[PDB]
């Protein structure tokens, strides 16, 4: 079983550098090697086969190199749109094998999250469960504090967040959190805020409403 | 112009078996060899095998960790592709992918559970009574199983400012999964937001209007 380990495992650039991912095959595949892009939710894309063979309809600025055991993929100008993951095969003995694959971020300046605040609809309330939304849009770097205090109480294991990959464009991450409150507890208290603590904002932003106004 | 188009996934008990196509189009099928890669989620891709062309006898190879229970075949006539799944663990579970070698298809996914299929509630995210002007609305598909949920907003007319966060596993084991818009704060009154929902696994189909509450 032919090994592919790819360095790095993942990759801060910015764009309009130079990115650089090598892959170690642990025998001889003479040129037999693939280049993959995966951006998130999408299927593979074949960029580079036979080491330094560009797909048809793929940008020049992918380039593969290699021969033996040793191999490289070359970003020349990084764009925004090239946020994904990247993996190298070996295609020489059966069975192929993927490399674990190289994650690749992008480093922006500094874009404070919008914040909003959601009430559980009446729809839901009828199921005896209430879900309250924070959304944090649009922001980076991805490292986020979402804290939910009702009626002054920092509410804790009652949450679960979401973020989104790296936008292709603007290279934002967007995060929401919902809180999982029983219809009882929610309509004994008043009100529900989230407090966003973020780099690109001077002091924590608090979204909040009253139970009804 | 190359189409592989997958089918068959869904959800199955342990032990059990289910059998995925491939509808290929756009390329003369029976000269390439077809191949299934399949990928858990938030980890790396996996080759399954590869079935070569008739002139090959139809020599078929698999991954060591599927050899015995997976069965790749090809129709030249169809220009489909398939792979039987026997004897099916937890740790199969993952989107499986079909490629001529060149292309992949957009994936169909393999659950392997014995938790029961159950389908979505679709809640209004509302958006609030605020003057700064971008606003923000959503719906909350909440309690399903399996994944996964698709989310359009006005059937696919609207895509800009648009955030489909991925699902997130409910302590009761139960998905739910949240969609949101920003949109200019003065389209607010005048036109429609309704996002629509497929839970295909459960036959689930929504559309629901997002509008401000009263």
């Amino acid at each position: 079983d032919i090994q592919m380990t790819q360095s790095p495992s993942s990759l801060s650039a910015s764009v309009g550098d130079r990115v650089t991912i090598t892959c170690k095959a642990s025998q001889d595949v003479n040129t037999a090697v693939a280049w993959y892009q995966q951006k998130p939710g999408k299927a593979p894309k074949l960029l580079i086969y036979w080491a330094s063979t560009r797909h048809t309809g793929v940008p020049s600025r992918f380039s593969g190199s290699g021969s033996g055991t040793d191999f490289t993929f070359t970003i020349s100008s990084l764009q925004p749109e090239d946020i994904a993951t990247y993996y190298c095969l070996q295609y020489i003995n059966y069975p192929y094998t993927f490399g674990q694959g190289t994650k690749l971020e992008i480093k922006r300046t500094v874009a404070a999250p919008s914040v909003f605040i959601f009430p559980p609809s009446d729809e839901q309330l009828k199921s005896g469960t209430a879900s309250v939304v924070c959304l944090l849009n649009n922001f980076y770097p991805r490292e986020a504090k979402v804290q939910w205090k009702v009626d002054n109480a920092l509410q804790s294991g009652n949450s679960q967040e979401s973020v989104t990959e790296q936008d292709s464009k603007d290279s934002t991450y967007s995060l929401s959190s919902t809180l999982t409150l029983s219809k009882a507890d929610y309509e004994k208290h008043k009100v529900y805020a989230c407090e966003v603590t973020h780099q690109g904002l001077s002091s924590p932003v608090t979204k909040s409403f009253n139970r009804g106004e | 112009e190359v189409q592989l188009v997958e089918s068959g996934g869904g959800l199955v008990q342990p032990g059990g078996s289910l059998k995925l196509s491939c509808a290929a189009s756009g390329f003369t099928f029976s000269n390439y060899w077809m191949n299934w890669v399949r990928q858990a989620s938030g980890k790396g891709l996996e080759w399954v095998g590869e079935i070569r062309s008739k002139s090959n006898n139809y020599a078929t190879h698999y991954a060591e960790s599927v050899k015995g229970r997976f069965t790749i075949s090809r129709d030249d006539s169809k220009n489909t592709a398939y792979l039987q799944m026997n004897s099916l663990k937890t740790e199969d579970t993952a989107v499986y992918y079909c490629s001529n070698r060149y292309y992949y298809g957009q994936g169909t996914l393999v659950t392997v559970s014995s938790a029961s299929t159950k389908g979505p509630s679709v809640f209004p995210l509302a958006p609030s009574s605020k003057s700064t002007g971008t606003a923000a609305l959503g719906c909350l598909v909440k309690d399903y199983f399996p994944e996964p949920v698709t989310v359009s907003w006005n059937s696919g007319a609207l895509t800009s400012g648009v955030h489909t966060f991925p699902a997130v596993l409910q302590s009761s084991g139960l998905y739910s999964l949240s969609s949101v818009v920003t949109v200019p704060s003065s389209s607010l009154g005048t036109q429609t937001y309704i996002c629509n929902v497929n839970h295909k696994p459960s036959n689930t189909k929504v559309d629901k209007k997002v509008e401000p509450k009263s």
